[PDB]
């Protein structure tokens, strides 16, 4: 993955854990929007967010987020049993001849 | 109601060929790009392939670089990419991803068709 | 004395492609070497002449139509190609004699929350005439009924903004195009 995320960040029920996405400045750092994705396991990708606050129609508002330097975060307060999933973070890259967009390493979130 | 489903991922031999089509409805597919981004069992997502709206911007992954082929058509509701050569490490789960006018990051997902090649 | 190519590329600003420029350069040394030996240019193919031996004719006038355009629709601004941009706003001839370049532009046309500036003619009751503008505001027309007034259902204000965020992507980032054209 052209991103970077710390392997695995994950805690008790009712804490708040800070899943970071940190890369170079044309992904993260030349202003694009940073997304996060709900994989279950055995299951497509599902967006539950954009930046600081742009969450989808449909999802609880526990996923907030933020933007810092080059990186982001996916604040999630207070863990319950439905939020077992695998997340990616993105961004877009608009170096020149790549204009991709560009994935997460994975952050596993167990309660 | 967004709908990327795919149909043509199975085993093939490596070495070998095939073509995974993206059918799409709910939106319109010759506005907004389209992704071809794949998940190997066990292993995050590699983005593999894109293609934009007008087909005008064509850019390939690396690792796939002059192996594949993605095609596009803009009015037949449908998003293809050409396989060829497989190697050992495209073994995955292919899922089709639409960009959007807001933020073009933003992805829509497929419900992803499995290839595997031993 | 060397002509002004520096004040069709490095502009403070490029107008809309419903209303591009045309600044007519004449009676100069036109050097393209300084113009193709630069990594910026994207899309410095081009039509009728081969861009290396353009430095080696002499020319009777010499065109710069500058505008700025939506990242996938550049591929529009080429000699016998069809689209929304190329039909209704800006039309090559199609015996094009002349050389398109074009760059990206975000750091330039697309400030943070969005550059409304840049509108593009969506509508036209007609194709367009090869190297022709129309700056106008007449409501179209669409439906069987003859509006002719507020904007009502089948009754569209012709242009429309791009809407150039930074978020956005290559398909739609402001793409900065300056059309030679030559004898």
């Amino acid at each position: 993955p052209m991103l970077t995320q710390p392997p695995s960040v994950s805690g008790a029920p009712g804490q708040t854990v800070t899943i970071s996405c940190v890369g170079s400045s044309s992904n993260i750092g030349a202003g694009y929007e940073v997304h996060w994705y709900q994989q279950l396991p055995g299951t497509a990708p599902k967006r539950l967010l954009s930046g600081n606050s742009d969450r989808p129609s449909g999802v609880p508002d526990r996923f907030s987020g933020s933007k810092s330097g080059t990186s982001a975060s996916l604040a999630i307060t207070g863990l319950q049993a439905d939020d077992e999933a695998d997340y990616y973070c993105q961004s877009y890259d608009s170096s020149l001849s790549l204009s991709a967009v560009v994935f997460g390493g994975g952050t596993k979130l167990t309660v | 109601e967004v709908h990327l489903v795919e149909s043509g991922g199975g085993l093939v031999k490596p070495g070998g060929s095939l073509r995974l089509s993206c059918a799409a409805s709910g939106f319109t597919f010759s506005n907004y790009a389209m992704n071809w981004v794949r998940q190997a069992p066990g292993k995050g997502l590699q983005w593999v392939s894109s293609i934009t709206g007008s087909s005008s911007f064509i850019f390939y992954a690396d690792s796939v670089k002059g192996r594949f082929t993605i095609v596009r058509d803009n009015a037949q509701n449908s998003l293809y990419l050409q396989m060829n050569s497989l190697r050992d490490e495209d073994t995955a789960v292919y899922y089709c991803a639409r960009e959007r006018d807001d933020y073009d990051t933003r992805l829509d997902w497929g419900q992803g068709t499995l290839v595997t090649v031993s | 004395n060397l002509c002004p190519f520096g004040e069709v590329f490095n502009a403070t600003r490029f107008a809309s492609v419903y209303a591009w420029n045309r600044k007519r350069i004449s009676n100069c040394v036109a050097d393209y070497s300084v113009l193709y030996n630069s990594a910026s240019f994207s899309t410095f193919k081009c039509y009728g002449v081969s861009p290396t031996k353009l430095n080696d004719l002499c020319f009777t006038n010499v065109y710069a139509d500058s505008f700025v355009i939506r990242g996938d629709e550049v591929r529009q601004i080429a000699p016998g190609q069809t689209g929304k941009i190329a039909d209704y706003n800006y039309k090559l001839p199609d015996d094009f004699t002349g050389c398109v370049i074009a760059w990206n532009s975000n750091n330039l046309d697309s400030k943070v929350g969005g550059n409304y500036n840049y509108r593009y003619r969506l509508f036209r009751k007609s194709n367009l005439k090869p190297f022709e503008r129309d700056i106008s505001t007449e409501i179209y027309q669409a439906g069987s009924k003859p509006c002719n007034g507020v904007e009502g259902f089948n009754c569209y204000f012709p242009l429309q903004s791009y809407g150039f965020q930074p978020t956005n992507g290559v398909g739609y980032q402001p793409y900065r195009v300056v059309v030679l054209s030559f004898e």
